[PDB]
């Protein structure tokens, strides 16, 4: 009884999360061919940290977490250790000691359309930066000015989430990208996710 | 602070077309309602069109439906009013107006200086 890791369910999901509400799937007790993903022409970003992508088929991990969401092309650079900006600061934060791979591809053909796609949101305002792998789905009115908001959206009192409103004719930096982050867990425990 | 930078408008012949642009600064489009009002000679300032930049949903008044289409490009912080099938009675000062909520039905808070549109018969 050897299970194939369900990476298809992650990369080929019909629906992707907004980055503020990023999805996590835990992958365990299974075999994966990472070489097939790494050697795929489908991905414009495949960047690994703490491990060599060429060795992945020879390693075992205690778990793999697959996080996925949509951001703009010009924000994919923020999905890396040690980065700053609205996405790394307020939406999805990798730790300095990250062991894992960041995978991205252009999704303009699925995630934009004539009239705009307003479904994908991001957090624009927050009182402090996210901790690594923190998810914030709260919607407290953000006080930007001197007047207390008392929970009321208005002048200098901001709802903290905004829509990308992806427009299909915008250039590549504005276009939606689907991102999958694979975190390779290294607990001092039996390692249940292996290569072939 | 918030500024609405308006451009476009001027003189056009009846049945012609114009495009007004409104660029917001000091705010990022993607949450708030933003739209167009106009004031024609002898008439009170009135609603023309509005778009919710949170969800792209547009709203119109009886006189503007079909001929005018409001659109946003949130990444460009720009909204557009494409004015087609223009008539002399469309002659007015057109104002970009930005809300402090997501709802088009709410009252505008920030106003542009306005742009003259003159339609000749
Ligand atoms: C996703 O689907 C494509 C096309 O059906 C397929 O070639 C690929 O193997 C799938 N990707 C993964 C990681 O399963």
């Amino acid at each position: 009884i050897t299970n194939l890791c369900p990476f298809g369910e992650v990369f080929n999901a019909t629906r992707f999360a907004s980055v503020y509400a990023w999805n996590r799937k835990r992958i365990s007790n299974c075999v994966a061919d990472y070489s097939v993903l790494y050697n795929s022409a489908s991905f414009s970003t495949f960047k690994c940290y703490g491990v060599s992508p060429t060795k992945l088929n020879d390693l075992c991990f205690t778990n793999v977490y697959a996080d996925s969401f949509v951001i703009r092309g010009d924000e994919v650079r923020q999905i890396a250790p040690g980065q700053t900006g609205k996405i790394a600061d307020y939406n999805y934060k990798l730790p300095d000691d990250f062991t894992g791979c960041v995978i991205a591809w252009n999704s303009n053909n699925l995630d934009s359309k004539v009239g705009g796609n307003y479904n994908y949101l991001y957090r624009l305002f927050r009182k402090s930066n996210l901790k690594p792998f923190e998810r914030d789905i709260s919607t407290e009115i953000y006080q930007a000015g001197s007047t207390p908001c008392n929970g009321v959206e208005g002048f200098n009192c901001y709802f903290p989430l905004q829509s990308y409103g992806f427009q299909p004719t915008n250039g590549v930096g504005y276009q939606p990208y689907r991102v999958v982050v694979l975190s390779f867990e290294l607990l001092h425990a039996p390692a249940t996710v292996c290569g072939p | 602070q918030v500024q609405l930078v308006e451009s476009g408008g001027g003189s056009v012949q009846a049945g012609g077309s114009l495009t007004l642009s409104c660029v917001a600064s000091g705010v990022t489009l993607g949450r708030h309602a933003i739209g167009w009002f106009r004031q024609a000679p002898g008439k009170e300032r009135e609603r023309v069109s509005c778009i919710r930049t949170f969800d792209g949903i547009t709203s119109y008044v009886e006189s503007t439906k079909g001929r005018f289409t409001i659109s946003s490009n949130n990444a460009m912080n720009t909204v557009y009013l494409q004015m087609n099938s223009l008539k002399p009675e469309d002659t007015a000062v057109y104002f970009c107006a930005l809300g402090v909520t997501a709802a088009c039905s709410d009252n505008p808070y920030f106003w542009g200086q306005g742009t003259q549109v003159t339609v000749s018969s």
